[PDB]
């Protein structure tokens, strides 16, 4: 129940977690998290009803989203957690995470395929069958639509904010919550996806393994922020139309709530995480 | 106050727009007659289902990225 930086893991440890991964897709699972995400991401609007994205539950929607992958990934190897993929660190596609032993790296250029790693389209284990176009194999771009990651100072500027989220409550709002999800300010979790590219740039992104890792550092991110801003927490508080509540529950769940998703220690705790300093 | 309708053809396909498991609407985008699913953000940007994390102005430069995006690939609805 501890996760890890993804740097860190032994050759045990990411065998095991790609063994889990190309197991559920095998068994059919992995691609209706797939759906879900797509199902979600379609729907979410500035406007309207808004869940998954561009609102506060943003964060606490993708930790049980997470949540219910990591307990997949358990009933196939109990000693399997998510890593994350601290992106302001390992920012270059030498990093090990792109590694063949991982989850492979960029795409060619003719056609963005990953042509290697286990879910190259090669090995037979990785069919895209989710899918918003034609092509069923695993595409990436890394850097091609965007020239840069964030940085560790970009991060530190978005954890300072202390309000958690605004109204309006959706991709225009001040506040942490949309800083991080990147529609205004220096741009955190969007700009990941977009410089992933491939389908990790649309809205069948857990088709690319690396959804999960940025999805982990993003939820990280969120602990770190609790811990500068103890004062701070979840809004809205109650009445809010269109809006997941604190203590609303959340589709597709239904029987969770924000408020039982702000401590993360309730389900697995980090290798670090600084406590409150000053 | 929707966008005005466009038809053009772009890097070889054809795409249009015109006022109108997904959301709502007001909008309809097309890449050689299949449609593609789009969304406005309160700032008056849009994003496709093919670039769902990166914003652009308007609908035609939506359907402009996802012909970008797609290599020659057909959509699917
Ligand atoms: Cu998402
Ligand atoms: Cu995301
Ligand atoms: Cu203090
Ligand atoms: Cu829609």
């Amino acid at each position: 129940t501890v996760r890890k930086n993804q740097a860190t893991l032994t050759a045990d440890e990411k065998r095991r977690f790609v063994a889990a991964v190309l197991e559920l897709k095998r068994s059919g699972r992995y691609d209706e998290f797939v759906r879900t995400h797509n199902e979600f991401i379609m729907s979410d609007t500035d406007s309207g009803e808004r869940t998954g994205h561009r609102s506060p539950s943003f964060l606490p929607w993708h930790r049980r989203f997470l949540l219910d992958f990591e307990q997949a990934l358990q009933s196939v190897d109990s000693s399997v957690t998510l890593p994350y993929w601290d992106w302001s660190a390992d920012r270059t596609v030498r990093a090990s995470l792109w590694a063949p032993d991982f989850l492979g790296g960029t795409g060619r250029s003719t056609d963005g395929r990953v042509m290697d790693g286990p879910f190259a389209a090669s090995t037979g284990n990785w069919p895209i069958n989710v899918r918003v176009d034609s092509r069923t194999y695993l595409r990436r771009s890394l850097g091609g639509s965007v020239a840069e990651l964030p940085t560790r100072a970009e991060v530190e500027s978005v954890l300072a904010i202390s309000a958690y989220d605004l109204p309006p409550y959706n991709s225009a709002s001040e506040g942490f919550r949309n800083h991080l999800e990147g529609w205004r300010g220096v741009n955190l979790h969007n700009r990941v996806h977009v410089w992933v590219g491939g389908q990790m740039a649309t809205g069948v992104s857990p088709n690319d393994p690396v959804f999960w890792l940025h999805h982990a550092y993003v939820d990280k991110l969120w602990a770190e922020w609790q811990r500068r801003h103890p004062d701070s927490a979840y809004v809205p508080t109650g009445g809010t139309p269109d809006v997941v509540d604190l203590n609303e529950t959340m589709k597709p769940w239904n029987t969770v709530r924000p408020a039982d998703l702000l401590d993360h220690t309730a389900y697995y705790t980090f290798d670090a995480l600084e406590h409150h300093h000053h | 106050a929707a966008p005005e309708s466009f038809d053009e053809v772009y890097k070889g396909r054809r795409i249009q727009g015109r006022p109108a498991h997904e959301h709502g609407g007001g909008y309809e985008v097309f890449v050689d007659g299949v449609q593609l699913h789009v969304m406005r953000n309160a700032d008056g940007s849009w994003i496709s289902v093919v670039s769902h994390y990166d914003p652009v102005p308007t609908p035609r430069a939506a359907a402009r990225a996802a012909v970008d995006e797609l290599q020659g690939a057909p959509l699917l609805p």
